[PDB]
Formats: structure tokens, sequence, C-alpha cells
């Protein structure tokens, strides 16, 4: 869902038509931590990471 | 890891077609850490968003 | 000699009580009622959620205009008759629309800020906060008519407002609507069409009124829309109940009996202050029972004043009732009858406290003022520390969360929050989501502080004083 | 010795608690929730939302009588959904009507109220509030039958209602509906062509009443819209369970020998009392339980005296069940049915309070209650002081908050929101925007000045009051 709210609402905001002072291009970066996360098996829905 | 989000509302949207074209952000990542900056000149105020 | 005061100030509680009773009348909450429903309530859209109270950007208040607003102004024409031309409208078939609506909005120039030299060249564009000092009189657009013009204040017979953000000026640049929805539909959607709410525009206020002949109580009505320089938009409202047809019952003959009646009154008190003032008691002022006649004279004679600076100032009435098919100017008569009420309520207040002064009748109800007057000074010293203790928690507060809250956003605002915490009407969230760290410590400690020690100490120093009091009472009856 | 009446006190408030759970009965709550949730919930129509809840214009009203009202009154209990073999929890309304139901407007008439001259070019109609020298007593439309023709009161047994807004009187043109769906909505149709509800009517009650065929209680059901002089709607109900069927079983027979006894009770208390009075200390009322004694039976008395008049009333609704073409009026036994609930439930506690005088036996209680009686008179002295202040700012806040709040529309709301605010149960979101200055004020002094001062001084009278009886206590043993 990240990327139709990006496109919606973030990139008409950043470029815009005369609206908007950037001031820096916006960025990216992410973590990979290279290990596939194990879904979370059913239960009581656990509020932990 | 860092990706530019283009310049201008022409190559931004094939960067992110190839973001989400490439499994860029597959089931291993932990954030994706959007971020940019934001200037208001009649205040003079910066902005860390 | 405690009667002839006693009857001369219960026949003075008596004509302001009956005074008052005909100024708060029945049946005037629900008219209001009724318009802010019709007006802050519906929808600007079938297909749209938000309503005038929950605007959130320039394009809303376009879908408003031409749209929910029109929709409640010019209501059906209920055909039943001719209908020669342009029938009025009646608004719920009982309210009718006088005169005709007018728009207008303030903005501010091109050239009023100066961007730094740093990044002059990504930054074109600029426009400073609402002043009176950068504030554009140039035509702009298609210099046509007198929606693209400045016209002074003084041409406008305006006046401040004194809203949310800023003081707005009377001046801008307005447009008088028409006086059926196809024409004003028009000439919303011609104004619309080349662009007439730029970026630069600071503020638009919408102003109309009706009579609802049923019962005599014209209402004026205000909208105003404000754009701060950071982006946005804030709304605000009123709506005025004011009433200029006085006297056209017998009950209104007997109100204006009993205010001469008041008039009268106030002057014997007067004189008689004066009278005692002139050769008994030069100093006059420790007793804290004649500054409060001195408070209650004063606000009495700023509401006479002010009463009969707003009655003689009806001709914009008279001049209405000459051409119907013109904007009637009612915002100075709202204005004076909201300060008269805030008058007329705190001199009403204060009445009922100079009412302690008879209430000393039996033994059992002397100990009690005397322990009052003993434990003011005490509770004074007191609270003076209980204030600065307040003031420097609101101050940290508004400094800490401030900017992030909304509940801090302004020293006011912390007051008040500070004082809704004692309550215990505090939520204990947008705190803490604040400010993991320094948030619920604020917190824990103010309301260990405050509670237990203020609070016990008040406690302390009231019964200390009161005990003693009982006490010597008790001795000194026994002794004798 | 006092455990002779100690013994008949309490056989007393065995049989006035077994008989008020035997009144009390069950399932009344689920029966009266089931009918508001079928009258009041279910939309109009499918493609509205507009429950009779939240009525908002005259055309809303017509939509709901042939919308939710025949729907949900004709037989709504159409097994259609998935019932378990039977009639589910929800459903078991069958309810079969006494009758017909009736529909009955109040209107007033045009010219009520004179217009200005200044606008009379202007407006031509003008209806004032509802008055009974104001009301219509003409013919309109269609004058042919009973529905556009003048019913005195007398003609028609009604009596006032005491409404939202004013106080109804029991005349108005009304109509007696129909049996079946198919006819009673072909009349509404007809009521609705020739247009019915002007711009004159004030008010409109529907009655009926039902019987539900298997749990045997009645109930009486009444719906009044109000329209205000100032354009809207206003939606009221009432929905009042009876049961008069009191012989079925054993066990409502025991209820009669609890009520013999009841009376021979009370008779006993009167002649004790009257004697007691007579020839011992003639003019006894200075102590508490001497005052108290008379309340419980002049209370009882009234009870007692109206369940003989709705017992007297009751063959007035029997005599006709299998007849169903006549409107049945059960509006005085609704009444007098609320009347007894109200009275049985003040003589309830007034006789459970009254057990406060048998416990004084060992010395904790006995200084418990020296304690509770010796801070009576400061208590009461104090409490006048705390009320006056309360009052003023009461008045002061009916004055500046009482046309755009809704908690201080009226006096009495002003004081209920006072005492809520001490509970802390404030929204303070209106109280700042309907008057950004004098609001924030009163609030803050309000809660200061209240909290502090006052809360600490009702404490410190009965902590120091409590302090002196121990002491007294204490001195007058071991010193003889
Ligand atoms: C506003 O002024 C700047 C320079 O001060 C200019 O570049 C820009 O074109 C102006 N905009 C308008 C609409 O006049
Ligand atoms: C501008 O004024 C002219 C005057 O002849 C008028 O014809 C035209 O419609 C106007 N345009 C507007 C108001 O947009
Ligand atoms: C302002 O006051 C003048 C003076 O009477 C009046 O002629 C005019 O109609 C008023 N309104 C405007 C918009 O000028
Ligand atoms: C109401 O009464 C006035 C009094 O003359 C009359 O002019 C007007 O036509 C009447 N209106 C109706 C609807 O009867
Ligand atoms: C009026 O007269 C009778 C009621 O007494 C009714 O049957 C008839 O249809 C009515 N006439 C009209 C025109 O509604
Ligand atoms: C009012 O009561 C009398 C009593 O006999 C009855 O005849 C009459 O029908 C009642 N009124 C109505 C409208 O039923
Ligand atoms: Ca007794």
């Amino acid at each position: 869902e990240l990327w139709p709210w990006m496109a919606h609402v973030l990139l008409p905001y950043v470029h815009g038509n005369q609206s908007s002072p950037e001031l820096g291009p916006p960025r990216l970066r992410q973590v990979r931590l290279q290990e596939a996360l194990y879904p979370d098996p059913p239960g009581p829905r656990v509020h932990t990471c | 890891y860092v990706q530019e989000l283009g310049l201008s509302l022409e190559e931004s949207r094939d960067r992110l077609r190839f973001l989400q074209l490439h499994n860029w952000l597959d089931n291993r990542s932990r954030a994706v850490f959007l971020e940019l900056t934001r200037y208001s000149p009649a205040v003079g105020l910066h902005a860390a968003v | 000699s405690v009667l002839r005061e006693l009857v001369t100030y219960l026949l003075f509680l008596i004509v302001l009580c009956i005074l008052t009773y005909g100024m708060m009348s029945s049946n005037v909450y629900y008219y209001t009622r009724m318009m802010s429903q019709l007006f802050l309530d519906t929808p600007v859209s079938k297909t749209e959620k938000t309503n005038f109270k929950t605007l959130s950007s320039m394009e809303d208040f376009w879908k408003f205009t031409e749209g929910s607003l029109l929709d409640g102004l010019y209501w059906k024409m209920q055909p039943s008759n001719q209908t020669e031309a342009d029938n009025r409208s009646f608004i719920f078939y009982e309210n009718l629309l006088l005169g005709v609506p007018r728009i207008r909005q303030l903005r501010v120039r091109n050239g009023s800020c100066s961007i730094p030299q740093d990044l002059r060249d990504e930054i074109k564009e600029c426009y400073d906060v609402y002043s009176v000092s950068s504030e554009d009189r140039a035509p702009f657009g298609p210099r046509n008519g007198t929606a693209w013009i400045y016209t002074s204040e003084k041409d406008l017979n305006g006046s401040s407002h004194w809203g949310i953000i800023a003081t707005y000026s009377g001046a801008g640049y307005y447009l008088d609507l028409s006086r059926t929805r196809e024409e004003t539909a028009a000439q919303v959607a011609s104004l619309k069409k080349n662009v007439w709410l730029d970026r630069g525009t600071r503020a638009t206020f919408i102003d109309f009124s009706v009579y609802n002949a049923n019962i005599n109580l014209f209402c004026v009505v205000r909208l105003l829309v404000e754009f701060p320089a950071t982006g946005g938009v804030i709304p605000s409202w009123q709506f005025q109940p004011l009433k200029l047809i006085r006297y056209v019952t017998t009950f209104d003959f007997f109100l204006a009996a009993c205010e001469i009646i008041f008039c009268f009154f106030i002057f014997y008190y007067v004189v008689e202050e004066i009278l005692e003032i002139r050769i008994h008691k030069l100093h006059y002022f420790r007793s804290f029972w004649n500054c409060l006649d001195v408070v209650i004279v004063v606000l009495s004679v700023v509401a006479i004043g002010i009463n009969i600076y707003r009655t003689s100032n009806v001709e914009v009435l008279l001049q209405f009732l000459e051409d119907q098919n013109t904007f009637p100017n009612f915002e100075h008569l709202a204005y004076w009858q909201i300060q008269f009420n805030n008058i007329a309520a705190v001199t009403v207040f204060f009445v009922w406290i100079k009412l302690f002064k008879f209430i000393n009748f039996n033994r059992t109800m002397s100990q009690l003022s005397t322990t009052m007057s003993r434990c003011a000074k005490d509770l004074f010293g007191f609270a003076i520390m209980f204030f600065i203790i307040f003031l420097a928690y609101a101050q940290l507060a508004y400094l800490v969360f401030g900017t992030q809250v909304d509940d801090f956003s302004t020293f006011q605002e912390c007051i008040f929050t500070q004082f809704r915490i004692i309550l215990g009407d505090i939520n204990f969230a947008e705190i803490e989501e604040a400010n993991r760290v320094l948030g619920p410590i604020y917190f824990t400690t103010f309301v260990f502080f405050m509670f237990f020690i203020l609070l016990n100490m008040f406690l302390a120093i009231i019964n200390d004083t009161y005990s003693e009091v009982k006490s010597d009472l008790a001795q000194q009856k026994a002794e004798m």
C-alpha cells in the first residue's frame, strides 16, 4: 500500500506546480537485514517484534 | 540502501516502476525511511520530515 | 440603617432579574442551532464527507461555496403565486433573507518578504504573513469590476475583525452576489474560472443576515476562512441574533420602564456614594465592601453608555429599508451587542456577590464570615506561591510540548490544560507520544506536587484558622 | 422497651420490600427497548438513513408516516429471517393492536403576531409561537370531516402534555385511523395530498396501544413532533408498559395480602401518631425522626389512594378487548402509573433512611451519630453561602453561553453542567470557542475558587466538629 500512497500524494507534493519549496530531492534509504522474515503464526495477535 | 526519487515528475514514475518491477522491497527488509526537507521563507523556518 | 439599604438592594435585585429575564429570551437557542446545523454541518457535496468545520484546502473552499452554501442560502420559491420576477428566498419558509450576501478577500503583495541570496535561484515567489504594511493595493487579473480592484476601508464602512491568526482590516477585494441562485452560481463560477484565490490570499469573509418575522429577531451570519502563510485553512464563524425593532409589544414597554427604573436606581446609588465620600471617611477603601460598590457603579455606567450608543446609532436599518437590493451592514450592531452582553453578565455576577453583606443575622453565620475574613490574607499569601509554581510549570510545558501536542500550542492553552488536568479531564496520550522521556515525568511531578502539597496546604491553612476562631469564640462565650 | 418497635419496623420494612420486588416484575425493560428499536431506529426508507430520532424536516416526518411507522405497526413479527424453529429473542412482538391509532395536530392562526409596518410591504404572514390565546379554531382546506374542523378539549377528552418547548392543550384537528394497513396508508396519503401540515402547525401527536398477547402487559405509545416558530422539527416519544391484569396465578394473590398488611400498618402508624401528638408534647416537631414519620405516613397514604384510583379505573380497560372500532384512551392510566412509581420509590427511600434511628446502640455508632448531628447547623449555614456563589456563577454562565453551547441553554441546565464540572465532565472545546474572552476566565476562576476554598472549608467544618465531639465524649467519661 506504500506505492499507491507515494504515487498519489507524495510525488505530486514534492514536484507540484509552483508550490512546495523543497530544498533537496527526497531519498528512500532502506535497511535489508538479509534474512527472510517468518510470517506471524496465528494466535492471540502478540504485540511483540 | 539509498534510492533517489528523480528530479522531476517524468523520471520518478519510471524509477518507481523499476523499484516495484525488480522486487526492491522483498520479504527481508525492515524499513523504508522516506525522508525529505522543507523550507518556508515567509516565516524563515526549515522542517525535517 | 441595616433596613433602609436592605430593602433598596432587594428592589435592585428584583429589577435586575426582570431585566435579564427578557434579555435572555426563550426559543432563541433553537434558532441559532438550526442556522448552525444548516450551514456548518451540511456536507460540501453528496459524494464528499467534509463540511465547513473541517475545511482542509483551498479546493475544498470552492466546493463549499458553489455547493452547500448556495443550497442553504437560496431556498425554494414555494411556487403558489405569480412569481413575477426573482422571488425572494425564505431559508426555512420562515427566515427571510435580507438584502444580498457579500464575499470579500484580503491578500498580500508579491514583493513582500526577502528570501536569502544563498538559494535565490530555486525560489522565485514569496509572500509574507498578513500585515497592513504588506498588503496588495493594485488591480490583478481581469481588472474589470469591483472584485479585482482594491477599495479602502472607509469606502466599505467596515472595521477590524480580530480573527484567529491576526487582526484583519475592513478593506479588501469584495463582490456582492445576486438575489437568485442561478445568478450567484454564475458569478461564483466566473470568479473561479479565472483564478481569484491565488497563493497570495490571506483571508476570506462571507456575510449575510436574516429576519424571521415570526419572533422579531434579526440574525447576522459571518463566516471567515483564514489562509496562513505556512499553508492550510482555518475556518471560523459567528451567528449573532440581535434585535432592532424593540417597541412592538407591551412586554417591550415593560422592559423599557424597567430600564428607566434601573437608570434611576444607578443614579441614586452614585449620588449616595458620592455624598458619603465627600464628607465622611476620606480614606474609605479599607472595607472591601466599597471597592465592590464603585466597581458595580462603573460597570453599570459603562453598560448604560454602550446601550445608548448602540440604540441611537441604528440608521443602517433605515438606510437598508429604502433600497432592499443592497447589502445590509449589520456588523457594528452585533459587536456592540456582544460587548453589552459581556458587561451585563459581569455586573449581574457582581451584584450577587454584593448580596453577602446582609447574611449575618444569626450567630452560626457570624463565625463563618469571621473565619473567611481572617484567613483571606494568608490564602492570598499562599496563592501567590501557588500561581508562581503554576506559571513555571505552564511555561515549561509551553516550551517543551508547544509545537507538537496542539494542547500546549499557546500559553493560555497551557494554563487551561493544566487546570483541566486537576479535573481529571486529561487523556495521558499526546503527552507520552509527544515525548517518551520528560513526557510522563512532567505529568507525574505536576500531579504529585500540585495535588498533594498545595491542596493539603490550602486545607491546613483554612482548617487551622477555623479551629482557632471557633475555640476563641467558645472560650469568650464560656468566660462571659 | 424499644425491641417491640424495632420488630414492628422490621416487619414493615420486609412487607414494603417484598411488595416493591413483586411489583417491579421483570423483562419490562426489554419490552420497552424492543419497542424503541422497532419504532425509532429503523430508517424511514431503504434509500435514506434518517430515523425518527433524527427528524429534521416536514417531508421527513411525512416519509416516516408511510415508512417506519406502518412498517413496524402492522404485524412486523415476520419470521422471514433465520429463525431457529421458533421466534427468536428479537422477534417476540406480534403485538395485536387495540383498535385504531389516533393522529392529532395543533396549529395557530395567521395574524397571531403583528409584523412591523416597515417590512409590511415585504412580509404578509405572521404565525406566533404556540399559545392558548393564539390557537386557530377555524376550518381549512377541504372542510368535510373531523380532520379539518376544530374540536374542543371536552369533546376529545384530552389533557395537557408539557412538551419540550411549550405545554400543548388537548384540543386540535384529529383523525382516527383504520385497522388495516392498506386503508390507513390510503388515508394518510389523502391527508398528504390536500396539504395538512401548513406553516401554522405547531404540534403533532400520534397515539396507540398494544398487548403483545404472550407476556400479559399492555403498552401505550405516544409520539410527538413539534415544529418551532423558527423552522425545524423536534421529536419526542413516550412508551409506557402497564400490567393491570393482576389475577392469573397464586403468586399475585399474595400481593393482595401484602397490600392489606400495608394498610393495617399504615393505620397503626396513623393512630399512634395522632395519639402521641396530642397528649405527649403537643407540637413535638423539634426532633428529626418526629418530622420523618409524618412524611412516610403522608406518602404512603397518597400511594394507596393512587393505587385505589388505578384499581377503580381498571374496569374501564377490559370491557373492549374484542372491539377494535374506537380509540382506547389510556393516557391517564400511564400518567398515574408513573406517579405511583415515583411515590413508591420516594417512600422506599425514606423508609430505608429511617433505619438510622435504631443503629445507635454501641459507642462507635452513637459517637458517629452525635458528630453527624452536631455539624448540621454549620453545614446548612455554609451551604447557603456555597449555593449563593453557585447561583451567581450559574447566572453568569447562562448569560454568556446561553445561545450557542446547549449545556447552558437553560438555568437548570447551567446548574447541572456546573455540578458535572465539579466531577470533571466538562468539554471545554465549545466553551472556549463560544467566547474566547470571559469564557476561559469563567472556567479557571470557577475551578480554582470552588475546589480549593469551598471543598477545604466543607472538610474543615466536619473535621473540627468531629474533633470537638470526640474530645467532649472522652472528657465526660472517666471524670464522674
Ligand atoms: C514575483 O516577484 C518575483 C521577483 O521578486 C518575480 O520573479 C515573479 O515573476 C513575480 N510574480 C508575479 C506573479 O508577479
Ligand atoms: C468584462 O467587462 C466587459 C464590459 O463590456 C464585459 O462584457 C465582460 O463580460 C466582462 N468580463 C468578465 C466580468 O469576466
Ligand atoms: C458605505 O457608506 C456610504 C455612506 O452612506 C453608503 O453610501 C454606501 O452605500 C455604504 N456601502 C458601500 C459599500 O459603500
Ligand atoms: C394573513 O393575514 C394577512 C392580514 O391581512 C393577509 O394580508 C394575508 O393575505 C394572510 N395570509 C394568508 C396565507 O392567509
Ligand atoms: C370530504 O368528504 C368526505 C368526508 O366526510 C370524503 O369521503 C370526501 O372524499 C372528501 N372530499 C374531498 C374532495 O376530499
Ligand atoms: C370522549 O368521551 C366520551 C364519553 O362518552 C365519548 O363518547 C367520546 O367518543 C370520547 N371522544 C372521542 C374522540 O372518542
Ligand atoms: Ca414517632
